[PDB]
């Protein structure tokens, strides 16, 4: 009916909006990982500097700085991965979920056409019956008519087939909307503590460096 | 006095690995604004998600859309601040070392004038004995001003990264526990 045409237009347009958001993360994950390398490689340069130095107080803190960035590229590495396995794969699998209803809605009208494919051959048996009813032969009178009542129930059979598939996808859609409400609040929190742990560990890293900078005398 | 030869032999390696740390610093700040640009490239596609979304879920989502707009600015602070304290401090001692290395060449220009006039004048001696003192002081003064600046630039940012990280903590926690108890 119309509710089935409804829950197909927006979903196409929603899955489109859903697919357009997954593209950013795949580049964001690529960007942070690129920065993790651009951080450890940068740390690998602040160490050779602190090594190639005549002053002692600076050479001490310079190494103590190059070590800090090596702790950040790991925090960066964990960040991008926890952005991929926990957010990107959270997406790439939900559009996969939307692909199931795209097959169910396909399967729903694959059953409707099956019903019409039964009504397509039903009008033939009555049409063929109209010919064997006029000209003189009693054989095909008791042959095609037996096939009439057969497909007459087949178009009834496929009709009730189409009715029930139309219903199971309604229960299938509602099965999502409740599971989305109770889980997304948690699923969006499950991702934020990673940023929280990163920020806390980020802060917990710089406050440990500050005394190592005052120690320069 | 081998002080001038070894410092020159120190001026060649420290310049080469400072330049290395400089180009790697800008890359770290370049690769940072890239992610910072994506935080506003994310909310652009994130706001367009609640365009056709349930009523109760629309509010659950848009509150984090405002969050990402704030996080785009904070990440813009660190990417810019690191270019003022790392690369710029690293860039400053690429040009002054380039000028400090130019100071020894003139001392040789008074030293070969010392050797040219010795195989025969005191103006090639009074100038060198002044250059072996004026440049001797302008070079040691360049150290204490560099060690202090290296200690200062490392201090200003450690107090900044503390505020930045503690800010974002006071920004994410304003949203996590807002969802733990909706
Ligand atoms: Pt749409
Ligand atoms: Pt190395
Ligand atoms: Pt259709």
């Amino acid at each position: 009916d119309i509710w089935f045409e409804e829950k197909l237009q927006e979903v196409e347009c929603e899955e489109q909006r859903l697919r357009k958001l997954h593209a950013v993360v795949e580049t964001l994950v690529n960007h942070r990982k690129e920065l993790a390398l651009n951080t450890a490689q940068f740390a690998k340069s602040l160490a050779m500097l602190g090594s190639s130095e005549d002053n002692t107080a600076l050479s001490r803190a310079l190494s103590q700085l190059a070590e800090v960035e090596e702790k950040i590229e790991q925090l960066h590495q964990e960040q991008a991965n926890n952005d991929f396995f926990l957010l990107a794969e959270l997406l790439s699998d939900y559009i996969r979920l939307l692909a199931i209803v795209r097959a169910a809605f396909d399967q729903r009208m694959k059953t409707w056409q099956r019903w019409q494919d039964a009504q397509a051959t039903l009008q033939k048996k009555r049409e063929a019956e109209a010919r064997l009813l006029w000209a003189n032969k009693p054989d095909k009178l008791q042959q095609a008519k037996d096939e009439i009542l057969e497909w007459e129930s087949r178009v009834t059979q496929y009709e009730r087939d189409f009715e029930r598939i139309s219903t199971v996808v309604r229960k299938e859609v509602i099965r999502f909307e409740k599971e989305k409400s109770k889980d997304f609040k948690n699923h969006v929190i499950k991702y934020l503590e990673t940023l929280l742990y990163s920020q806390q560990q980020l802060a917990k890293y710089w406050e440990a460096f500050l005394p190592e900078a005052k120690a320069i005398s | 006095d081998d002080f001038f030869e070894q410092e020159k032999n120190f001026l060649i390696n420290y310049y080469n690995r400072i330049k290395d740390s400089c180009v790697k610093a800008d890359k770290m700040t370049r690769s940072h604004k890239n992610v910072a640009d994506d935080y506003i490239h994310t909310a652009a596609c994130l706001h367009s998600l609640a365009l056709e979304e349930p009523t109760v879920i629309k509010k659950y989502l848009l509150k984090v859309a405002e969050l990402f707009e704030k996080l785009r600015k904070v990440e813009g602070r660190v990417s810019s601040d690191e270019d003022l304290k790392l690369t710029e401090l690293l860039r400053y001692y690429m040009l002054n070392i380039e000028a400090a290395k130019d100071l020894l060449y003139r001392r040789t220009k008074a030293l070969i004038d010392y050797e040219n006039s010795n195989k025969a004048q005191q103006e090639c001696c009074q100038k060198f004995e002044q250059l072996s003192e004026s440049a001797k002081e302008e070079l040691i003064n360049f150290k204490r001003k560099r060690v202090a600046a290296f200690r200062k630039n490392l201090i200003e940012m450690s107090e900044l990264e503390i505020k930045h990280a503690r800010n974002n903590v006071s920004l994410l926690q304003s949203c996590i526990d807002l969802f733990k108890n909706n």
